[PDB]
């Protein structure tokens, strides 16, 4: 079973989201697949805050 | 093309034991080319 | 199977019946709509093996984080029971069970994912290629043996900075092993070593063995040499009937003559005024921008007689050339084409009446330099060009002559004692043909050609006078493809028999006995054979030899047909064999490239020592 | 399997048991005679008198034949409905209705099939195959008209784009056919038919259903075309296993074992096709040409001799001082053409004009160095001739000969060649039927000509100008210097080698696209070689250089051998000449070959896809002018 | 399938990933052992101290393999009488029998396995395959000689007719044979044998079995002869198929994608294996050839000037107006080859006979025309030499160089190319120990030879004689006049076009038959263009043809360009010249061929059925000639 | 086909019965080629 020798950093309770920065693959798929996962998996509807405009 | 493994390694490429042995049996290949003429693939 | 599902739409269903079928779509499989295809076993194996050619690679791709998921080309086909056919009336007929269908978009999708991976593994290829080909690692016959260490250490040293190899050396060892089975690892764990390649099966086919070269090389040849023969088409090329010219003919080549030298009895396209005139006249001719020019004909003038020639371009060259008298300097002056037509044959013209219509259509200008020889001066290189196009030119009428001269030309009248030059047809003239459909037979097109009247019937001179589009020529170019096949067939040495001239022999000993006008000699079956393989050789040696006129045997057509038909029997009836001679040389060769590989390796192993153990 | 289906005659069956199969007849299976043939193509007449009644024998039809036949079948079908209007082959032919299933010994020999039995194995008979075959050719043979209207209407404007899509009004693209079509097309008298056969053909044409109003892709070639399309950032790859695979035919013919062999090859087996060659006779250095024989310019004293032709006529001609003639000898069957066209051989008493020229043949012991006098000739035969005509040329006051084309066949068969000490010699001069006077004509000779050789063998080689039965070719490797290779004969193993050696240089081109001073599998071979002989032991200055300069050379090697194939047997070649380099470049090509995995050079990959989005952009604007100028309703 | 077996690690129903796999081997299949091995043709010795007992690897057999390698049994079981005459196999191969079916996981890598679980793979081992594949070539070894007899003993008379049926007396044929074979022939030794083999292999030679009186055909080939054999009316599909094959070929090769770019592509992908080509440099014009120098007439002051070799000889030169160099810059990689055999080069005070001549290469800062002064010339160095000799000629009283051959091999990166303004020139001339006294020479230089010119490499292009990076081959349509090309550098862009346009040339000419003034579907595209270019509105006055008329156009230029290819980048061609025909022709031309479905043209196939009955007819007459001799008993 | 020979147990060459009778449906064949590409092979 290969995997590399090397124990956890501990880390703190990170108290708010952290921002995230994706990249990509040559991998590839079709939209059909993707909207029907995105309605399995999302968590609308909701109520958010709107916050201020100006 | 040197090596170096820490704690173990199930291969040594610079290590004893290995075998290098050309053959006109063994010989080389790969997948170089395919029949794929349009009428025979249909 | 092969084609698109059907599924009748009704229930009275025969061999031929109206209607009763319909496409198969995607909705009764068990939303936008997709044609279906059936997917063919070839194609499955094609592509399965397109995908292994990918797997060969996985330890690096993982390293990659590529391709996470292989492929599985069988797991996108669904089985269905239906119709299967190209029309309607195929699949009322044929009907099958547990046939695979896909839909041409996953179909592109697969073919597309498979091409990113080959496009991903490009540079890693390349270093593998690279590593193969650094030192030997194949030899064509036995073993040869190395240290893997004092390898691995040449390597170090002479590969490129940039290689992958040397950031994964692991992956490429392990690549390199799933390909090869002369390279292999020692297992630490259990101190075991083991051949790993994934090609046995394949590399049995190219390993020689007992004392025979390779069946695939073997195959190989035999099936080049076939193509070679239906490329050639015995039966087109020693036809006794007519045979239309589009179907003879074949891409030519261009030619080169120099008209001056020429003899009019040799060349029937050439028209010369005889010298007895000794009457030179001057004429003046317009161009087609409307300028006029002036010119001179006297007795021994030569032209070209346009009207039998096909489709033609003429380049004229005069470097080299003199030109030059007391009263004249080629320096400055201008040289052209002009074309006449004229109801009066070219050998009866004395006075400027008898031209009828005259056109310059092409000219230039020329330069002279200094030559080898003292105090005389060549014109430098010349590209004068026209193009013969029939199908402007009136042809309609049937008395028409049309003619074609080159010589100086002048805005300014010439004075007939200054120039004594009748033309400037001493020069180098190529001709190309412009139209592949027409065939000439000695100077005249002819529509039909009977290929086996050819034969010996052409002497040296009347071959050098052909025009560039001459059947002989296409005769000779097609008789050369069976003259590398039967080179690549046979090995056979001086005064040796072979099956590729046992024909000839028949037809000798069947015409000896033939008994007509001559007295005869008997000869043997020996004398026989010797001059049919010399006969052969012959024809290897010069293709052009069969139109040659009274050549030593080929001129006879019996042989020719004879030889052209029984090349096709001799390759089709061989079975998987090659000449002994060669066998035997093949083997001497590839013991000897053996020995030298050894000896490369062991200088390797000297220059690159390995490490002493010393357990 | 394959062969004929056996029975067995007695009881014992063993895998080498003496004559215990025989073949079996139509008799033992009735179904398969033609009595009981399925007559839906209606080729076996249904009068009974017109039917014969005789045993035929049987073979195996494997699968491999039964596969291409069904496609052979489907190329008929992809033209149905002019076939139903022209009312032929109503029933499709299924070839499997003609197949009986039978168990019995299958093989060529029945010490085989002894060992093979199998079940449910197909079988025929040659009338029933040839029936079959005649129905698919005669509709072969009715659709031709058809298919070359089809094509053409295919053909005449843009239908297929190398990368991306096009689009254009269909109204548009019929009304620019319409108009451009010929009189006689098929395709202007039966639309339909044509739009539904090209609908099948191409995935880009549907029509509507105008019953439905639905619009839908018809193709029936998605599977063929999807392997022909060019993906995103890759070449095709039909068109990469195509190049492939005319690359390594290339060296299998090229034959790297022969051509780099270290031990004696056969003539024979080592020869090829040849090639004439031109020369000049009088031209020629004598210390370079080895099949040239001279009389020293000392014998000051002309002679005059008569020889005899065939047909038994005497002629007279003149031997001096300087004359050149050919050493028949260890030259090999040859043929030889002589051209005077342009020369002048003009003289104050001599006028070339209406002289006649031929060929002569000398057979003697005494060597032709010492020739003083007409008894030293020994047998001499005049095998041609011809005369001469002469023209005036562009110099003033100058005629010239008119083109000639004097022939020889040298056979040495035809010769006795038993006597060790005897030589043999070819002259070519003036001849006449009376005695020329040394005074008049002073020329050695007229090989002041050109002479064109071509070799009258394929099984002979020579090597400097004399014959050799036996040839090592990694030997001629850097032995020729270029004045060398010009007085070579035209059956020379040098030109042999560098032919063979084209091939291989054509094979690395098709696999190769580097630019200068850059590394590839097809170059590091001689690298290999370099690094270690630089490190091998000697006699000299040592120099050592690193492998980036290493590989620059070899780079710069390969492209040299590229370039011109006759440098590895020029003499002092920069890196060409070592045989270590010849034999390694010729064994890694062959394995850098086989290595390859369907794969394409970057820069070629990138090029393609550059040319194939422009070609597309062309066709969209040609298609733009299209439906401008042919506007729809 | 293909690959390896794979088999779980330690306990089973248990395979969820990768690392839980590991390569099956023979211990785990001991019936694949060598000791388990079916010894039925000898091959594994008996002893059981001589059979090695170790383990082994295993693979996967594909069925294309299985079909191919037992189809090659069949060669040998064509041929069994002799075998059994030669005590060699007498048991047949039967590949089957090697074989273990398994049911297991296959693929190349444990990922892949993991999920392709099959039932029922077939596996053997390379020992058993090398086995397998030695028996058979053992037996082709021995059957070589049998092999050359029986193809001589077909040969020596007429066997195959190409339609058709003809007949002859069996005992006649026989006398024949008997009177015409060969003394050590095999067929002598054994007639029975040859007999049945010939039986077997063709289906028109029958032997009647004596004691039931019977006579039929046992020939095993009938369902392949069928494809070979010509129906009425048409021709084999076997040709249709390889000529459409073949053409397709060449279209593949000649990349029409490339050769119709209209995007700059990369040099060493354009470029192809060049050709030499010949120059006469002193009668060539500046103004065409760019790569020319000369120092300007009226200087008339010549100057005298020193040149030290590599050695350190020093020689004496003189450079005159008129004298002519090659610029060095620009050209690629090169080799030049100087002959000046047939030329004069004599005046009153100079006898070229024993002089030396040479090639001198200068680098300097100046341009070569302001020369004036011997400061003016840089570096200088003499590179190769060769002494002269002389020998009388046709014309009286002169004399001749004999043939030369001086070489130089021009490669850029020797010399150091670093400075931008630096200066490469090259020139041939007389060069003397002594000083040349002016008034005794007078001519500017040796350059009245032949030079053959011939690249170093295939990387590099060039364009009007200066190389370039990249070439857009779609400009190169219509620009180029007959002097330029003539005037042109062997690595030109132009001739590497040619050539590629050429394999199109042989493509079209090999799937066309079409007469004169006849449409084509290779013809049409350009009718197409045509048609619409008339329409389209622009500059100039138009007038409106006919489509039968443009038909007749695009055929007679498709015509002209099949006749001569090199007619695409002559200026002012007639219809070539327009890069939108060649474009449109180029991409045609796929489709064209794409779009055939087993079709041949009409006036092929009625010459062909034609040309076969003539040589059924002589067939047939040569037979009764025979049978008149030799009469039947 | 065979020369000379007497023997005449099963088949007779030089005696009577036999045909000799080419036609293009029957030809003459062997084996001269096989596919045998590595691609193919695998």
């Amino acid at each position: 079973l290969g995997m590399r020798i090397s124990a956890l950093q501990s880390l703190s309770d990170t108290p708010s989201p952290v921002q995230w920065l994706p990249q990509y693959t040559i991998d590839q798929a079709a939209m059909d697949e993707g909207d029907l996962m995105v309605s399995r998996l999302t968590q609308l509807p909701l109520r958010p805050d709107y916050g201020n405009i100006w | 093309m040197g090596n170096a493994s820490s704690i173990v390694q199930t291969i040594n490429v610079t290590g004893d034991g290995n075998v290098f042995k050309p053959s006109a049996e063994t010989s080389s290949t790969a997948v170089p080319s395919l029949s794929l003429s349009p009428g025979m693939l249909n | 199977p092969g084609g698109v599902p059907w599924i009748a739409v009704g229930d009275e269903t025969s061999v031929t019946s109206p209607g009763a079928l319909r496409r198969m779509t995607s909705k009764d499989i068990p939303y936008i709509d997709e044609p279906l295809v059936v997917v063919t076993e070839h194609a499955i194996t094609n592509f399965t093996k397109a995908e292994m050619a990918l797997e060969f690679n996985r330890e690096f791709l993982d390293k990659m984080r590529v391709l996470s998921v292989s492929p599985k080309y069988s797991d996108l086909l669904t089985y269905v029971d239906c119709y299967v056919g190209v029309s309607a009336r195929q699949a009322l007929n044929n009907f099958q069970k547990q046939v695979p269908v896909i839909t041409p978009t996953r179909q592109t999708m697969y073919v597309d994912s498979i091409q990113a991976a080959l496009k991903a593994l490009e540079k890693w290829e390349i270093d593998l290629r690279v590593a193969q080909t650094l030192l030997p690692t194949n030899v064509p016959i036995g073993e040869v043996s190395c240290p893997m260490q004092s390898v691995v250490k040449l390597l170090d040293d002479q590969l490129p900075d940039d290689s992958l190899i040397r950031r994964y050396p692991k992956e490429a060892a392990v690549a390199l092993a799933k390909r090869n089975g002369g390279i292999q690892w020692m297992d630490v764990s259990e101190g075991t070593v083991m051949n790993e390649a994934v090609n046995a099966v394949a590399a049995s086919a190219l390993a020689p063995s007992a004392s025979a070269p390779p069946l695939e090389e073997k195959s190989k040849l035999t099936e080049q040499a076939m193509d070679l023969v239906t490329a050639a088409e015995p039966e087109i090329i020693a036809s006794l009937a007519p045979v239309p010219a589009p179907v003879f003919a074949i891409p030519p080549k261009p030619a080169d003559y120099n008209v001056r030298t020429l003899r009019i009895d040799e060349a029937t396209w050439l028209r010369m005024i005889p010298k007895s005139m000794n009457t030179p006249f001057q004429i003046q001719v317009t161009d087609n921008t409307g300028t006029n020019w002036h010119l001179n004909l006297r007795g021994g003038t030569r032209v070209v007689n346009l009207d039998q020639i096909a489709p033609m371009r003429f380049v004229l060259d005069l470097g080299g050339k003199s030109y030059k008298e007391t009263s004249w300097d080629p320096n400055g002056k201008k040289v052209g084409f002009i074309v006449f037509q004229s109801k009066i044959p070219f050998e009866l013209w004395t006075a400027a009446s008898q031209i009828g219509q005259a056109t310059v259509v092409n000219y230039v200008q020329l330069y002279a330099e200094d030559s080898s020889f003292t105090a005389q001066s060549i014109i430098a290189t010349t590209s004068l060009a026209y193009n013969y196009e029939p199908e402007q030119l009136n042809k309609t009428d049937p008395e028409m002559n049309y003619y074609l001269l080159a010589t100086f030309i002048d805005s300014a009248a010439i004075t007939p004692t200054n120039m004594t030059q009748p033309d400037v047809w001493d020069a180098l003239l190529t001709m190309s043909p412009l139209s592949a459909g027409e065939v000439t037979v000695k100077g005249a097109v002819v529509s039909e050609v009977v290929p086996a009247d050819l034969i010996g019937s052409y002497t040296p001179e009347s071959l050098n006078a052909s025009l560039p589009n001459d059947a002989a020529r296409c005769m000779i170019d097609r008789a050369s493809k069976i003259a590398e096949a039967i080179k690549i067939d046979d090995d056979a040495g001086p005064d040796e028999y072979s099956p590729n001239s046992v024909p000839i022999q028949g037809q000798l000993a069947i015409s000896q006995l033939e008994t007509g006008y001559g007295v005869r000699i008997f000869n043997p079956k020996g004398i026989l054979s010797k001059i049919a393989s010399r006969a052969m050789q012959a024809f290897i040696g010069d293709p052009s030899t069969i139109i040659t006129q009274a050549a030593p045997v080929l001129s006879d057509k019996n042989n020719w047909i004879a030889l052209a038909q029984g090349v096709k029997t001799s390759l089709r009836t061989k079975s998987l064999s090659a000449g002994v001679k060669t066998a035997v040389s093949k083997l001497s060769s590839s013991e000897s490239i053996q020995n030298w590989t050894q000896g490369f390796l062991d200088k390797v192993s000297a220059h690159f020592p390995a490490p002493k153990p010393d357990c």
